[PDB]
Order: structure tokens, then sequence, then C-alpha cells
């Protein structure tokens, strides 16, 4: 998938990435990257689930369907996948770049938010980061939600 | 001479310097004392 | 007719357009104003879009009219005209932009930020330079 | 009145251009009070409210990189007078270029997912 | 292996200094649902001691 | 196409605007400041492009070759000089229409070669 | 102290400057006032590094901020400002030995 | 492009007049919904469009004689105040929309009425140039007309829809 996303880079930086029906270049080149890596996260998950044994307490927590999701196992063990706010990938807070540890233009999976790691296997700092970020999101709109919703 | 390898001991060393020269709440007493 | 560039400087209530600004601070050729505002005449882009500023104020040439025009959008608009034209000065003396300097001497000093501040304002209006961001902690004490 | 006789000489005139029609050896003065006479006869308004027809004829017989319009002149007059796109269909280096914009077009103009 | 920067100017002492007082006393806060250290920051400050 | 800028009066550093000479029938630039006429060699006094195509190539700068937070390759030598190394960035202009064209600056001083490929 | 030493240095003065001459040149901002001009910033940029990693004019807090695309250097002395420590590295290499 | 979920709870709640989001689904009837390009034709029929949008360029000029142009175009020869505008008009946004300068002097025409007159082009031409002139400050009115013209008047669609677009629907 990483390589995939690069080609795709290289393809954009080249002009040679044909926009998409309704999308502009720029618009279409992100939703290649996004459509690449949900294909990345979801397989991996999927993967994932195949590979789990009978007694695995987490299947059967999930199909009892008492508490979890397939996506709950994917991200514990596989991979934890893209982090967005506001539906975008991270964006650039820095001049051109989405903090002071990648380089300018940097469109690539984990220059933009994508977490490869499992919760096992635990969150480079980069991406530690970029994963409360993505979460905050959650905060935010669960205090306003509250007060909306009521009126 | 370099320190490769041996940073996870040295990269402690700094900090462990840092936080006996300042302690947690330096910026509070620095502004209060300027 | 369109692209109007105005200041809202303090204790005015209105704003005012700023080469009316400028001529208050004693800049009286719009070449040495422009001069403090488009750094590079290279630039057909730049100097087009201020272009309609300088159509506007071709009715004040004057440094005093200037003050005057500034004294009577004032908060404190005294009847009599010369307390208005004071009150424009004390405005741009100390009460606008105290940073670059508040004495009376200071006119070049505040006339080059405030050439800077619309240079600025032009490159972002050209789309040359990005938005300055609220949440950008380099721009939080 | 002389708007009508005016027109058709510059049709006359437009049909001339790169000695085509001497080339194809053709008289072109009965061409251009003909191609006049099919605008009007469409466009019947003594006026001609609506000379772009006539105009756009002069003009695109003189187009060069259309001269092959001005050769054919076998399609008649009569179909001349009436074509849409002013007949620069017969271009056909336009009419690609056209067809591929629109092509474009027909997918730029979409929803986003 | 193939360059990525090669023109670093400042590196960090540590990556893990990032953290706050109250998420600093969380073992393995990169193992978490970040929410989870958000709620072990408030929670932290309850703990009786 | 072009791109008329200003023109300043030479008796006052004043702007000059256009006028129409009703006699002669010419194009004159005039100060309302000052009774100066001097004679205008465009002919055009006003331009507008709505696509709006510029060269962000121009506005680069060769300075930005030293900039420490900006990738470099040489897998792409400079054109002019030859030297390997070479800075690459996107436009970096905002309003850019739809582009994510790559620039690049020549990481060699007083070369300062800027290009785009 | 860092208007002295920019001053003393081969800054022109805001005030002294030929207005045509601010097109090839980087505009010095101190505390927020454009206060000089520079025609080499890659030399003022280098000097004021080094005093301030020797503690000399420029304090440990002040911050030199240099814009390469807009040429611009602006230099925070003023309170307020969070800043952290990082370690230094001029080659692919810490100075930390 | 949905607003949905409490957002659109709270805009039904309480009627209002400005939506975050007003749209329309227009289903088309016969060839245009049968084909892409006949569709597109109404979408065209629709989708407001103003002298901007076909718009290049805009330059103002004055231009002695017509007989004797400053300007390489010799339309004004067969056609027949130096104070001139020009607007050239980009080919890819005309036939986006089937739209002919012959539409476009119409409406311009219709707009400014007799004392503002129209030297148009013809739509295969290799530039698409409109030669525009005050039929007897002249300066700023043509400027006027610079902004006010390409902001303001309609030469395609309805006016109050932003933009309209095509769709083969899933649900
Ligand atoms: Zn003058
Ligand atoms: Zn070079």
């Amino acid at each position: 998938a990483k390589q995939d996303v690069i080609e795709v880079i290289e393809k954009a930086h080249n002009n040679e990435l044909e926009p998409t029906p309704g999308n502009t270049l720029r618009q279409t080149f992100e939703n290649q990257v996004n459509r690449i890596l949900n294909d990345a996260r979801d397989k991996t998950g999927s993967s994932a689930q195949k590979s789990l044994s009978e007694y695995n307490n987490f299947k059967s927590m999930v199909v009892s369907g008492a508490k979890g999701s397939k996506i709950n196992i994917s991200q514990v063990i596989a991979v934890v996948g893209q982090q967005n706010v506001e539906g975008k990938r991270i964006p650039f807070g820095f001049k051109h770049r989405t903090l002071p540890h990648f380089i300018k233009d940097d469109y690539g999976p984990e220059s933009r938010g994508f977490v490869e790691n499992s919760y096992l296997a635990g969150l480079t700092p980069t991406e530690f980061f970029f994963h409360a970020m993505g979460g905050r999101e959650g905060l935010i709109d669960t205090a306003v939600k509250t007060a909306e919703t009521g009126y | 001479e370099i320190t490769p390898d041996l940073w996870q001991e040295a990269c402690w060393i700094v900090i462990s310097s840092y936080f006996d020269e300042k302690g947690l709440v330096r910026q509070q007493l620095d502004s209060f004392d300027e | 007719i369109g692209q109007r560039i105005v200041a809202t400087l303090p204790y005015i209530k209105q704003e005012v357009p700023i080469i009316i600004v400028f001529r208050a601070l004693g800049f009286v050729s719009d070449r040495d104003i422009l001069e403090h505002i488009i750094y590079d005449f290279e630039d057909p882009e730049m100097m087009e879009m201020v272009k309609p500023s300088l159509d506007e104020a071709f009715v004040i040439q004057e440094q005093n009219v200037a003050l005057n025009f500034i004294g009577s959008r004032g908060a404190k608009p005294g009847v009599t005209k010369e307390k208005r034209i004071k009150y424009a000065k004390e405005v741009l003396q100390k009460e606008m932009l105290p940073h670059v300097g508040v004495s009376d001497f200071c006119e070049t000093k505040k006339a080059y930020f405030l050439g800077y501040m619309v240079h600025r304002l032009l490159l972002a209006a050209l789309g040359r330079r990005e938005l300055d961001d609220r949440d950008h902690y380099g721009n939080k004490r | 009145d002389s708007v009508r006789l005016k027109c058709r000489e510059m049709l006359a005139a437009a049909l001339r251009t790169g000695d085509d029609y001497i080339a194809i050896g053709a008289d072109e003065e009965e061409l251009g009070s003909q191609i006049e006479e099919a605008i009007y006869q469409e466009i019947r308004n003594t006026d001609m409210k609506y000379k772009n027809r006539v105009r756009s004829r002069i003009s695109n017989l003189k187009d060069a990189k259309n001269p092959n319009l001005r050769k054919n002149v076998n399609i008649p007059p009569d179909l001349f007078a009436r074509m849409t796109a002013e007949e620069m269909a017969s271009d056909e280096l336009k009419e690609m270029r056209k067809n591929l914009t629109k092509e474009a077009i027909r997918e730029h103009q979409m929803a986003k997912t | 292996e193939v360059a990525y920067c090669s023109t670093y100017t400042h590196c960090e002492i540590h990556p893990s200094m990032i953290l706050g007082v109250c998420a600093s006393i969380i073992p393995f806060p990169d193992h978490n649902q970040s929410p989870r250290n958000t709620y072990q920051s408030a929670m932290g400050k309850q703990a009786m001691g | 196409p072009g791109f008329v800028g200003i023109r300043f009066c030479q008796e006052c550093n004043n702007m000059l605007y256009p006028k129409e000479d009703k006699e002669n029938r010419i194009l004159l630039y005039a100060c309302r400041n000052c009774d100066y006429q001097q004679e205008a060699d465009n002919s055009c006094i006003y331009v507008n492009k709505i696509t709006h195509e510029v060269d962000e190539l121009t506005q680069i700068i060769a300075d930005v070759s030293q900039d420490p937070t900006l990738p470099r390759t040489e897998d792409h030598p400079c054109q002019k000089c030859g030297h390997k190394e070479a800075v690459f960035f996107q436009s970096h202009s905002a309003r850019a229409e739809d582009a994510m064209r790559l620039y690049y600056v020549c990481t060699a001083p007083h070369c300062g070669h800027r290009w785009t490929e | 102290p860092i208007l002295e030493f920019l001053e003393e240095w081969s800054m022109e003065n805001l005030e002294e400057i030929s207005p045509a001459a601010i097109a090839d040149a980087t505009k010095i901002f101190v505390n927020g006032c454009w206060v000089g001009i520079h025609k080499d910033p890659e030399q003022l940029m280098n000097t004021l590094r080094k005093l301030r990693r020797q503690m000399d004019i420029i304090v440990s807090e002040v911050s030199m901020i240099r814009d390469i695309r807009e040429r611009e250097i602006r230099i925070y002395t003023d309170a307020g400002r969070i800043c952290r420590p990082l370690l230094i590295v001029e080659k692919q290499k810490l100075l930390l030995k | 492009n949905v607003t949905l979920g409490v957002p659109r709870l709270k805009e039904l709640i309480n009627i209002s007049k400005k939506p975050k989001t007003p749209s329309l689904t227009v289903f088309l009837l016969g060839q245009s919904a049968r084909d892409a390009e006949r569709a597109k034709d109404i979408l065209c029929r629709l989708e407001h469009t103003t002298l901007r949008k076909v718009t290049a360029n805009t330059a103002i000029y004055y231009d002695p004689n017509p007989q004797s142009t400053v300007v390489a175009e010799d339309q004004e020869w067969v056609n027949v105040s130096p104070w001139l505008l020009r607007v050239e008009l980009d080919r890819k946004h005309m036939t986006d929309r089937k739209l002919t300068m012959e539409q476009i002097a119409e409406k311009i025409n219709a707009g400014f009425g007799d004392d503002l007159n129209c030297i148009f082009n013809d739509d295969n031409a290799e530039k698409l140039v409109l030669r525009i002139r005050i039929m007897n400050d002249d300066d700023v009115f043509l400027r006027c007309i610079e902004s006010n013209m390409l902001t303001d008047m309609t030469l395609q669609g309805i006016e109050q829809i932003s933009k309209v677009y095509m769709h083969l629907p899933q649900t």
C-alpha cells in the first residue's frame, strides 16, 4: 500500500494523474491515496479476522455482539489506519508540513496521518500525536452534541 | 567521540540534568521574579 | 468600481481610505507612497491591484487636508477644525501603531510598517502568500 | 434593397479566397448570390435580423484551417446556409477538439463519489 | 538506505517529552486509544494518595 | 496580452491617467494635480486575466535552495549548470487553479537556477 | 542589545534606506518592529545563531526566524513565547558527544 | 453537500429561509434521461452561467479607427468611439455548454440596449473575441461594464442556482 501511494504521488508530481469525474486534480489525488490506504487497512483487518483461533476472546465477544466490532480487532491486531480531522487527512498545521520531523510537501502515508502500527505493536511518536489529533474530534463532537440535541 | 546505540542511557542523563537545574514550575517562578 | 483598501485606525469610528492616511503621514507623492507599499515595480500584478485605491484619493493632496479628513471621522470631532487636525495627528502619532515608535518624528517608521501591512494585504489578495492561521501557536503569547 | 446586394457580393468575395474556386474551376458570384438567398429564405426578415448567418458564412469561407468548405461549394448552397456550427463541422480538426472537450465536460460536471 | 531528509538541524531529546504531567504516568500510552489517555489524564487528578 | 501597470507624472510623481485627444485623435496621459500632457505608446489601458494563468516559476527565488526543511534529489541534475543536487517543492501558491506540479531550484550558489519539468 | 549588534553589523537602517533598495534585500523584524535591511541574510542568521550558542549578546530565549521564500528575518525577545530544548545537529551528527 | 444529521433536524424543525445547503434533485424525461450528452444539455439549460464564466481575458484599448485596428483581428474589416473594450472567450467554457457568440451578443445587447454594440468573431475562429463600444468618461464607462457585465449578466441557466451536477444514481 505504501508503494502504491508512492506511485500515485509520482504520477501526481509528473502530472500523469488523470482527474476522475467531478473531482479536481488535487482532490482526485487525495481520493486516490485515501482509497489505497482504506484498502490497505480493510484488507489487513480481514486477514487478521481469518487468523484468529476459535478460542480467541475478541472473536467470542464480537460474534456474540456483546461488545466490540471486527474493526476493533483489525485495529488491535493488524493496523490502526488513517486518522482524519474534519474528514480530511491530517492538515498542514506548519508551513506545508504536518510536523517538524517531515519534509515540505510530503503527502506520503505516514506524513499525513496514516497509522501503520497496531495497538499491540505501539504507535510511532508522530503517529501517536496524529492519533491524538484524530481522537480529539470525538471528544469535541460529544461535548457539542450533548448541548445541541437537548434543545 | 560520538555516542551510537548508547543513547538510551545518554538520552535521559540530559533530561535529569534539565529537571535538576529547572524544576517543573520554573515558568511561574521566573515570571514572578522578573 | 472595485478593490478599495481602507484603514480602521483606532479612535476613528468610521474607516478611512489608506492613501489619505499616507498623505496624513506626510507622503504627498504617489510614488513616494507606493515605494512603501510595492517595493518592486516589476509587478504590474501588484500595482493594478492597489491602483483603485490611488484612484479614490485623487481629491486629497495636502497633508493637513488629510489630517482633517481623518479628524472628521474621529470619535471626538471638535467643531473647531484645528483640534480635529490635532486629534488626527495624535491618533497617527501615539494611538495608531505604538510598537513602531510614538514620538512625533517616527512618521517614517510608522509609514514603512503601514506599507508593510498594506503590501502583505496585497500579497494575500494576489494569492502569492497564504493567509495567517489564527490557531498557530507562533501567533500566541 | 442594397442590404442583400452588398452582403452577397461579400459572400462572393469570400468564396474566391485562395484561388480554390479557380483550382476547382467554378463561378463563385452565382454561388454567393444564391447563398444569400438560401439564408434569407430561412431568415425571412427584410433587414436580416439574424445576418449572423451571412457574416459567419463569409468568415468561415475565409477560415484558412477549413479550406475544404470553400472547396465544397459538393454540398450545395441550399444546405450550407442552414448548417449548425456555421458549417465548420467539415473542419474535422476543430470538430474533434470540440468532441474531446465534450467528452471531458461530461465527466467534469458530476457528483463527488 | 534511501535518503529521506539528509539535512537535519535538530533532534528530539526524547520523543516522550511531548506529554504533560498527568499524561506521562500512563504506562504504554502509545498502546492505548487516545481518548483513554485523556480520561486517565483527567482521572489521575482524582486518585487518592 | 500584456499587463499594464502604473505610470507616474514626472512633474510631481503622481499617478497618470489616460485621456483621449479629441482633436488629433491620439491617446495621452494626464495628471489631476498638474497640467502635464504626455503621449502614450501602448494603446492599451486596462487588462484582466479571468482564467488567470500565472507563472509560479518566476516567483520562485534562488534563496530557497538553502532551506533545510526541503527535500533534495540528485536524480534531477541541474539543467543550467549540471549540478546534481536539486531541491524540489510544489507551487506553494494559494489560488493555484488545480496543480501539484513540481518546481526545482539548484543547490549551487550563484547558479540560482529555478526550473520546472 | 540585539538592536546594537544588528546595527553595528552590515545592516542598513530602515530610515537611511533608499526606497527602491528594499526589493532585493531581506527585511529584519525585531519584536515585530521593521528595523532594518540586510543584503546577505545568510551571514546574519549564522552570526546570530553563533551568538546564541555562546550566550554573549543574544540570550537563549531569543528566537531568530528566517523566512526563505519571503525575504524576512524576524527576531523575538518579548515574553510569553513558549519554547522547548532540542539537540543541535550540524552534520548528520549530534553536537552532544 | 447534504448537511444531514442534527443540523438537518434543526433546520426542518424550525422552518427557515436559508438552509445550509439548498438543493434540488431534477429528474430528466426523454433523451436527456437516456444519454449523458443530452442530460448535459439540460444541465447547461439550468446552471447559472455569466459572462465571467466564459470569459478568458478582458482588455480595454483605445482604437483610433476600426479599419486600421490596433489589435490583430480582421473581423472588424468584414463587419462593414475609438474607446474599445475587447473580451476573449474561452472555447472550453463556451463548448462546455454549446454557447455561441450569437447568443452572447444577443444577451449583451438585450441587457445594455442600443447604446452599447458588440462585434463578435465566429465560433470557429482561432480566438473567440468580442469588440464592444459605446454608441454616441468613456474609459470608466467601459471599466464599469467590465465589472458589471462579467459579474452580473446572465447568459444561460436560471439565477439562484450555484452549480448543477450530473449523476447516475446508485440508491
Ligand atoms: Zn502630476
Ligand atoms: Zn545549477
